[PDB]
RNA sequence: UCCAUUGCGACAACGAGCGAGACCCCGGCCGCGGGCGCCGCGGGACGGCCCGCGGCAGCGGGAGGACGGCGGGGCGAUAGCAGGUCUGUGAUGCCCUCAGACGCCCUGGGCCGCACGCGCGCUACACUGGCGGGGCCAGCCGGCGCCCGCCAGGACGCGCGGAGCCCCCGCCGUGGCCGGGACCGCGGGCUGGAACGCCCCCGCGCACCAGGAAUGUCUUGUAGGCGCCCGCCCCCACCGCG
């Protein structure tokens, strides 16, 4: 068996353990949003050792990534549904995912709301739970300027 | 004579007051082929509060429960026929008598 | 040194403080039929094999 | 599924002679017998067709103390409603076992050969009284309370 | 902290684990895979094969447990 | 011949007078659920057949609790595994294991008045086996966290090496410990 | 009968090995590519699923018959409960586009012919499921 | 002696009583009438008998036997407590606010804010576990169909109908893991005057790898494990009665 270990793309290591499948998921899992449901096919073998796929299958399985609609996933499994910027539905990459989160909190700051308030204090957002449930670490509201 | 089909249907509280007003219905009946009477599964009426009007103490609850228990009585008569019935019918008061055409 | 083979001729009386105890008069079930009250834990009836005893340890029926 | 007139209700006309109750943990099993040419298939299903396979050996034991040419040749259609999965084959187990004493009738020390089937496993011809205990109040379940926070 | 997580290349590693096999008298689908350096999923796949053989004679058939002992380990 | 069809229960024999009327190896059903309500009475081993009292105890630790039927899956794999361990009855290596597991001696404080230092107590003959069949088990249990080996092949392990007077199964090398304990706490 | 006698496992199992070669059904893609049920954790790994789902339908509709089962019906032989949530888990139903495709698509073959409440068999389909079964057994 | 002044003996006490019992509710089983909905009415295990001891009451060991000497429940004395509730009330005393009202309507809040500390819960730490499709199974006592939509749901309708765990073969190495499911971006909806409620889909993979003192709660269908229904409720269970 040529498991081939290693084999890493999108600057992130895989295994010669892991199947073709969670190799994804396991993508830093920052880039890939799973749940598989087009991730269990794709082209790729089902169960084998992902270092063992071809080059070939990995340059396919790439292009279906980067063009997901060609590829004929539909746009549920993909993040980015309708998009507040040119409103254009869109998978999310292990880059974008942090820039995109910066895009998601610096807009929260730069548009003033409770919903930011709730994240630049760090008090937890929704769940209104910073009340008597996470003692845990100390990420509750406490304050102390003075 | 328009022999129709009626249901007789008793709802009461009581046990002893239900087999009683039962009792009557198939005696006045022998007379107008009735068919036997059919006893319902009890129909429970559970309903439990916390006996303590104020929140003190282990809440204790009273489990309150009503038992309703139906009878079916299949009659092939004329309409008249069931109202002669009903003079000789045993009537206690508040027991529900349902005729179903 | 082997434990001795007994013969529970009778079960006595339920001590310790906490009844957890049995002690129940014994005899041996090999030997010249020493018999003494020996202290017992757990479920015991007569006619019981004790394989269990180094024979030295003697207890007692005050209680 | 409860009591119901379903001890006949699935079949009509080929009046199966033996009529037989069996019942283990709120599970109903009524045995019909035909004295045919080997049917012990009960729920009409196979004896061997079980719901756990392990268990299906345990319902054999009739077959392995008493003698097989009992089981050699007979007729069964079972109607089982209730019970878990596993209540359900020892209520089996006892409608079967009880249909095959059915069966036997005539002789009148037919209590005689049941009881080896007792002696070797009892209750294959008893009901037990085990039944589900209820909850009451402060208690999440029936032999239990919510933890005392002081003594 | 680790094993040898698959990484089966089938070549002297696959024939010493048969070897293995032709060694020990009775084997457990679980127990050959840390008897020998390497993961479950390559354990049940070689003995498969010993089966497709008739090289390896299974006891117990189950999802959790398979158990094979080699038909001519008596040799 | 009825035990999975193999292994008879006629064969087993009372290797040891220790424990003789508490162990019953007479009447099993193959594979023995033996779901029997054996819980009234202070005196009936004999009613709760051994390998079924195993069963009981196999099943434990909340996540297993309830799951008699996984027990007597581990107990015919177990088998299985200990026929090829040694062409001896699986049954048999129980009884010896039971008798070799559980405690010839404990010492309870036993005392009557006020001090409280263990005094040194013969065990019932009754009490050996009911701990023994809990301590094979927990021999495979205290080792069933992040094993390879599966909780079956857990157990066959115990009965087999403890089943001689060699000590390497959790089990014996705790009536060996508490045997000390009874010694020291004469 | 025999069709009580194949095991369910054996039965399903073995019938979609010639339905398979039958062309009966026709799967579609975006049933492949999505995951059964609103409870199951990820997509099963049969890949066929769909053609595994259909010998699943087909054998429990025997046992019902003239009674008949809806849509929500046969999602009952396969309900299913969460299993990761901090809170705990009440149970819900399957997928219903997924199940609605299988009978619909077993409707066009014939082998079912279905007109009351919601589904039954044609006979010429029971007589046929029925005689798979008889090649089964013996 | 009994859970129990529960008795049996004996006694300046002698008779009564009220608690406990009895009784009632549901099962252990059967019989009679019946019946759609198995459901109404009876009976029945009586410490009866055996053996040992018992002044005797009782007391073990027993067998038959649906069941062993209360089934699972309710109702519960005298006497109290400065216990709780004026915030359920046509239960209300005194005392207050009585129209810029503590009256009564609308509109937006808050109890969903909130270091740490707790008082219950819930899900985990995986290997008897996952996660796997796929054989299933109830008892509360409950309605389904069809069609689009991944679901969420929505339309169009007909009155009609059932759990999980487990059990299947599989996939899977001891990897904070394909253990766990947190936090939290992106959408799809629901219902409501309105989400700040909720669910589903798709990211994400928090802590946590067996818990120090110090604690509880329970002996058979019991503990635990695993699901259903209701109470409240547009919405929403981890709660409670079952």
């Amino acid at each position: 068996n040529d498991y081939r270990d290693l084999l890493r793309m999108f600057n992130t290591n895989i295994q010669g353990k892991v199947v073709l499948e969670c190799a994804l998921v396991g993508i830093k899992g920052i880039g890939r949003r799973f749940a598989n449901v087009a991730l269990k096919k794709a082209n790729i073998d089902v169960h084998k050792r992902a270092g063992e796929l071809t080059a070939a299958e990995e340059d396919a399985l790439m292009k279906v990534l980067e063009d997901p609609l060609s590829h004929g996933i539909p746009a549920w499994m993909l993040n980015r549904n309708n998009d507040f910027e040119s409103g254009k539905d869109m998978h999310i990459l292990v880059n974008t995912i942090a820039s995109t989160h910066r895009a998601d909190l610096e807009r929260l700051r730069k548009t003033r709301c409770e919903r930011g308030v709730r994240h630049h204090h760090n008090l937890k957002v929704r769940g209104q739970h910073t009340k008597s449930t996470g003692r845990r670490g100390h990420v509750v509201g406490v304050q102390r300027k003075k | 004579d328009m022999h129709q089909k009626y249901t007789i249907i008793v709802v009461g509280k009581d046990l002893k007051l239900v087999e009683r007003y039962v009792k009557s219905i198939v005696k006045e009946g022998r007379a107008f082929g009735i068919s036997g009477p059919c006893r319902a599964p009890v129909r429970r009426l559970t309903i439990t509060t916390r006996k303590s009007p104020c929140g003190e103490g282990t809440n204790t609850w009273h489990r309150f429960e009503l038992r309703m228990y139906k009878r079916t009585f299949w009659v092939t008569c004329g309409g008249n026929d069931i109202s002669t019935i009903l003079s000789k019918t045993v009537v206690i008061p508040g027991i529900q008598v349902t005729v179903e055409v | 040194p082997e434990p001795i083979n007994a013969r529970v001729i009778e079960v006595l009386g339920r001590t310790s403080s906490r009844g957890g105890i049995t002690q129940v008069k014994v005899e041996f079930m090999t030997g010249e039929k020493r018999q003494i009250i020996r202290n017992v834990i757990g479920p015991v009836r007569k006619d019981d094999i004790l394989v269990l005893m180094e024979s030295e340890r003697e207890a007692r029926r005050l209680r | 599924d409860l009591l119901e007139r379903n001890d006949i209700e699935v079949r009509e006309r080929d009046k199966y002679t033996v009529h037989t109750l069996g019942k283990k943990k709120n599970s109903v099993a009524v045995a019909f017998v035909k004295a045919g040419k080997g049917d012990i298939l009960v729920n009409n299903v196979p004896l061997a067709l079980v719901r756990p396979e392990i268990l299906r050996t345990k319902v054999s034991e009739p077959i392995m103390i008493l003698g097989e040419s009992l089981f050699k040749g007979l007729d069964m259609n079972i109607k089982v409603a209730g019970g878990g999965h596993v209540s359900q084959i020892y209520a089996v187990r006892q409608a079967i076992s009880r249909g095959v004493l059915a069966s036997v009738k005539d002789e009148a020390a037919r209590s005689e050969l049941r009881a080896k089937l007792v002696s070797y496993d009892r209750q294959l011809v008893v009901s037990d009284p085990r039944r589900c205990e209820a909850k009451k109040f402060g208690g999440r379940g029936a032999r239990a309370r919510r933890q005392k926070s002081y003594r | 902290k680790v094993d040898y997580p698959t990484l089966f290349a089938d070549e002297a590693a696959m024939n010493e684990a048969l070897k293995f096999i032709k060694n020990s008298k009775c084997i457990t689908h679980t127990q050959i895979c840390e008897r020998l350096r390497v993961s479950v999923a390559l354990a049940k796949r070689v003995m498969r094969q010993l089966v497709k053989s008739g090289d390896f004679a299974i006891v117990s058939k189950s999802s959790r447990m398979t158990i094979f002992k080699n038909m001519t380990k008596k040799e | 011949v009825a035990l999975f069809n193999k292994w008879p229960l006629t064969d087993v024999k009372c290797q040891d007078e220790s424990l003789e009327a508490y162990i019953s190896i007479d009447n099993h059903s193959f594979v023995p659920h033996s779901a029997g309500r054996w819980s009234a009475k202070r005196f009936r081993k004999a009613k709760c057949p051994v390998v079924e009292r195993l069963t009981n105890s196999l099943m434990m630790h909340g996540r297993n609790s309830g799951k008699k039927l996984m027990a007597m899956k581990t107990v015919g794999e177990a088998f299985e595994l200990i026929n090829l361990y040694t062409g001896k009855n699986p049954v048999q290596v129980l009884v010896d294991a039971v008798a070799n597991s559980g405690p010839r001696e404990d010492s309870c404080r036993i005392g009557k008045g006020g001090q409280v230092r263990r005094q040194s107590v013969d065990v019932s003959p009754l009490r050996r086996v009911n701990i023994g069949i809990y301590n094979i088990a927990t021999g495979a249990r205290k080792a069933a966290f992040r094993k390879v080996r599966p909780f079956a092949e857990c157990l066959a392990e115990e009965i087999m090496n403890a089943a001689a007077g060699a000590d390497k199964s959790y089990a014996i090398s705790q009536r060996n410990s508490v045997e000390r304990i009874a010694v020291s706490n004469r | 009968s025999s069709v009580t006698r194949v095991p369910a496992d054996v039965f399903i199992n073995s019938f979609a090995a010639h339905l398979k070669n039958r062309g009966i059904i026709k799967c579609p893609a975006f049933t492949d590519y999505v995951k059964t049920g609103v409870s199951r954790q990820y997509a099963p790994r049969d890949a066929d699923w769909f053609y595994i789902k259909a010998a699943s339908v087909i054998r429990h509709f025997y046992i019902s018959g003239s009674h008949s089962i809806g849509v929500a019906g046969l999602a009952r032989k396969y309900s299913s409960l969460q299993k990761g949530k901090t809170t705990p888990h009440h149970t819900k139903r399957a997928s219903c586009k997924v199940i609605r495709s299988i009978v619909s698509q077993f409707l066009g073959q014939k082998l079912l012919i279905a007109g009351e409440r919601g589904r039954h068999i044609s006979p010429n389909g029971r007589k046929m499921v029925e005689d798979f079964a008889e090649g089964l057994q013996k």
